[PDB]
């Protein structure tokens, strides 16, 4: 029994890597030896099955819809993460009340062997749904990619959160970046930013190299740390992984929900 | 607690002193001229006599020389004359610790007034390490939370945004009865309206359009500890009066169900509003107020306790030892700087400063020009 | 002018109790069982004897003929018992004539509030020379003072006592509505019956229908079961309505329907039902303006209206607050829950102090200062900074 750190991969901007990023961060937290659960937050739309190969019978829709439990729509993935299905274009899914996505993350509690990783796929924007699920996590951890347009969202998701929320630590990973001091100057930026307006802590955790094994990975369905394991993004994964496992445990509950405050509660 | 000595070979008067403290609730142990040597041996120390009530003398000397070894023996003992006029040629020496001077029979508010006033003379002359400091404010709350801590009371903690509740709570709960029971905090301001019944009663497998499994709520997750709600003023009015029936009845049921589960928790709330004006305007519930204000502790701003800011800092760089994010270290001409700040959020900004600086800096040293902004004028 | 009697054959007791009630500056002739008519003569008459402290009698005789021959000397003289728990040997219609049993040695605060029990005993009972039937005591509980108001009050819960008609309460939010209500309920013919509070402001206006007169299956969505209302409960008994100015209109023509037709309906249901109930109503908010408002019912108000008891508030009646803090502590002491002492400094403080939430204010004061300064003398300086005073 011990506390889970749950990791909530987001930014706002669409197509800046947030499921790549969440699955191979996912599969390389495996490979240092944690049993890794991942979900899908992309409830309207499922790409980790996409990006993995998988077709489950059995996905996030069935359990809303009430036809399953959620311990038996949990699928073997790759490098033994268990995956955590979305529903792909089901009418019962498009959009939730805040009262179903407080049930969904309610209900994840009954799962009690993971080794203190959840990391959750939140969706492109700011929406009810990403802002449920990124309140709900631990760890926040921000895709940016170095255009004007991804500051720009991250800025404003960042803001959101800081505003209506009172959240004020933030961790920043650098996508699609051609050189480490592309990643150092995306960073600089965005901080200068929130420094201009917001007073918010904003943590350098690495960059993932523009690398077209990825998109290689994409149309073989497989994922980069598996299907070329021996690639810069790999190797930049496996390096953030490792950055990734040295963050501090969650040790006490907070006010709000948030993903299994049970071992919050009984373990202190 | 403490003793009293009364001094007084008229046992007549004696006596009659003796069944006023003993019907008034005063310990007091009966002493004579000449044995009230063993009497005070038989004293833990000489704090624990609170004072003495010196009557009729009749060993050697008289009554100026048995002042004397009193005196010898403690020299912030306070005496007062028990059916004695006041002196009007004993020594200026000893004028100092003349209280009062009663007459037999004595009457009930000069004899408690003489008492109070001993007990101020007394103070006058003579472990929650979460909370550090050393202004006024800081020890009377720690001095009111050694008091609180060991009953079962309802707890209010009231004072502005970012004062160090959540701190004040822990430190109540750890040095209570209930120190191996849980700690479940409930922020009212962090979720939505129609999410808090919910969250603090639980539900069953089908309560509303969006339950799909049975869980426990917050206040069965207290069963055996306290639940801290945090924030209470933003509470919606209808859950205020669920709140009251459920600390009223001891009871309380799952949304959706009709089965009543019984929890045994203490209660420490959290405000930041001033809820006498909520009652004034009818936004808050005066009956829920007056059963969480049983015991108010009351916070002060850190612009009003400035002395104190480079004790917490030192604070907060230590935890985070604990917590490794890194470390860091400030300069005086920074730490006087910190000082002169209006500090709105007083201890959430001063962390969120610390943590800002630390992340950005680290293993540094801090100037005047290292702040990043309006903190240094 | 007042005096006690002590008859106790305890020559030390008599004489420890003597010595304390000089110290509390309360006057008092000691007697015995042998010699008290012969020194309680010297008093005018036998109203200036406040009571009588009877402790242990080994005499010839038993307590019996010396508590018949003590109502021969006046019918109304309250008697407390020192140090003697009340035998059971006596009919429970006359084993109720003593008014408290004070521990050896008293309390300050519990000989202060018996000896205040004993002064309204024979303010009413015995000047009344009204009622032929046997006396009932103990009536008036939460209701200690000296004020007018507060013997306006007890004048007409006297008066309203034996009485069932439907009673309203005004006074401001805290003065303690509910046992004044409480009182009437257990000292009228409705003893048996059950008493069922009700704060209209704390059910939720959709559902007061359901609260009030309860509903039958399937009436809304939600209702799995048949519960009854709370009329139905308290059919043989007394309802207490509280804060019933927010009682919106439909409701109150329902509620005079209730008390003149003595018929109500149902949620769901096509019958009418008939239930014998006592309307004690309690408000806060001045019912006439709000009847030129055009918010509450003119004619409900007259039917409400026709005993009205008016609580005044703390500020009001301030030179009561000794009293009332003496009943707060003595309870405190009954409940094993400490006790504090107060200066004259901190309660002339207190005495001028605007207390928003009368009594609530001060159990809470007293609750309050029970934990911070146990066992100790409060004063001025320990009293919170806002009951402060100069
Ligand atoms: N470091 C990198 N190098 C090369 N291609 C990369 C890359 N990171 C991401 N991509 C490409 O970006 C595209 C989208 O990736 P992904 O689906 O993970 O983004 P995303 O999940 O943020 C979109 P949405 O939020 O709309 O679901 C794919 O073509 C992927 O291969
Ligand atoms: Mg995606």
């Amino acid at each position: 029994m011990h506390p889970v750190q749950v990791i909530a991969v987001t930014g706002g901007k669409g197509g800046v890597g947030k499921t790549n990023v969440s699955v191979n961060l996912a599969l390389a937290l495996a490979d240092l030896g944690r049993r890794v659960m991942l979900l899908d937050a992309a409830l309207g739309l499922a790409n980790v099955d996409v990006l993995l190969g998988l077709t489950p019978k059995r996905t996030l829709a069935d359990v809303i819809e009430g036809r399953c439990e959620l311990r038996d729509v949990l699928l073997l993935g790759p490098g033994g993460v268990r995956i955590v299905p979305a529903a792909s274009g089901t009418q019962s899914m498009v959009h939730l009340s805040p009262m179903q996505h407080a049930g969904l993350i309610q209900a994840f509690s009954d799962i009690s062997d993971n080794l203190d990783v959840l990391v959750v796929d939140t969706a492109a924007g700011i929406g009810d749904s990403v802002v449920s699920f990124v309140r709900a996590a631990q760890e926040v951890l921000l895709v940016v990619c170095d255009e004007p347009t991804s500051i720009t969202d991250a800025y404003a998701l960042i803001k959101l959160l800081n505003r209506d929320h009172g959240m004020t630590r933030f961790r920043v990973l650098a996508n699609m970046a051609h050189s480490p001091q592309e990643g150092r100057n995306l960073f600089a930026k965005l901080t200068k930013v929130t420094d201009r307006f917001l007073d918010v802590a904003l943590q350098y955790v690495g960059v993932i190299p523009y690398d077209e094994s990825v998109r290689k990975a994409v149309q073989k369905q497989r994922a980069v740390y598996e299907a070329f394991p021996r690639s810069k993004a790999s190797l930049a994964f496996k390096a953030v992984a490792q950055k990734v496992d040295s963050w501090p445990l969650p040790a006490n509950p907070r006010g709000h929900l948030e993903f299994f405050v049970e071992r919050l509660v009984q373990h202190p | 607690e403490t003793k009293l000595l009364l001094i007084d070979d008229n046992l007549d008067r004696s006596r009659d002193l003796a069944v006023i403290l003993n019907f008034l609730g005063e310990d007091q142990l009966t002493c004579n001229s000449e044995d009230w040597r063993e009497v005070a041996a038989g004293l833990s120390n000489s704090r624990e006599a609170l004072c003495v009530l010196l009557g009729s003398v009749e060993s050697k000397g008289g009554a100026v020389e048995l002042l004397k070894q009193l005196a010898s023996w403690d020299e912030y003992l306070p005496i007062l004359l028990i059916g004695e006029p006041a002196p009007a040629d004993w020594p200026e020496e000893l004028r100092r610790r003349v209280l009062a001077s009663l007459e037999m029979p004595p009457s009930y508010n000069k004899l408690l007034d003489s008492l109070h006033r001993a007990q101020v003379y007394r103070e006058m002359y003579d472990l929650f390490r979460s909370l550090v400091g050393t202004s006024r404010a800081i020890q009377q709350v720690r001095q009111m939370m050694q008091q609180v801590a060991d009953t079962d009371a309802s707890v209010l903690i009231l004072g502005e945004s970012g004062t160090g509740k959540e701190v004040v709570a822990r430190n109540l709960h750890y040095h209570s009865k209930r120190r191996e029971g849980p700690f479940v905090p409930v922020n009212c301001g962090a979720i939505p309206a129609e999410l808090l019944e919910s969250e603090l009663f639980g539900h069953e497998k089908g309560a509303f359009t969006g339950a799909i499994t049975s869980r426990a709520g917050r206040f069965e997750l207290a069963n055996g500890g306290t639940l801290f709600l945090d924030e209470i003023g933003d509470m919606p009015l209808p859950m205020q009066v669920k709140l009251l029936r459920v600390l009223q009845e001891r009871t309380f049921e799952r949304v959706g169900s009709n089965k009543t589960q019984n929890v045994d928790v203490r209660i420490i709330a959290a405000t930041h509003k001033n809820l006498e004006k909520m009652i004034e305007d009818g936004t808050f519930r005066e009956d829920l107020y007056y059963r969480l204000n049983v015991f108010p502790i009351e916070m002060a701003p850190l612009r009003e306790r400035v002395e104190d800011i480079a004790l917490l800092l030192n604070e907060l760089i230590s935890r985070m030892e604990h917590e490794k994010r890194g470390s860091i270290r400030f300069n005086s001409a920074a730490i006087m700087s910190l000082c002169r700040h209006d500090w709105p959020g007083n201890v959430r900004e001063l962390a969120n400063l610390v943590e800002r600086l630390a992340i950005m800096h680290p293993y540094g040293v801090i100037g005047v020009g290292e702040l990043p902004k309006k903190f240094r004028h």
